[PDB]
């Protein structure tokens, strides 16, 4: 959601648009759903958070 | 006493207790010498009138 604040930044929403919001290429590339990584053997750090 | 309600028994034992500043002089000065953390935090939350 970002109506919110962030917690670890109260004063500000979200420090990053693209990765922190829903659908939306930080999403989409590392998400553990869509899995464009997956069939690939390569550790995904990204698949962490 | 004892409850019968079920559960136990379960009632309170009290005692009573008490007690006078007793010294004329200051008698036990405390001092304040940490800081473990800051419960609020220097923050940026602005007034809302």
């Amino acid at each position: 959601d970002h109506g919110q604040s962030d917690p670890a930044r109260p004063f500000a929403a979200t420090a990053n648009p693209w990765a922190s919001q829903r659908f939306s290429y930080g999403d989409l590339l590392y998400n553990g759903a869509y899995h464009l990584n997956g069939a690939s053997p390569v550790l995904s750090p990204c698949f962490k958070f | 006493a004892r409850h019968e309600t079920g559960g136990g028994v379960n009632f309170t034992l009290t005692q009573p207790r008490g007690n006078v500043d007793l010294g004329v002089g200051y008698t036990a000065v405390a001092a304040t010498g940490t800081v473990r953390n800051p419960v609020t935090d220097m923050g940026n939350l602005p007034q809302n009138f």
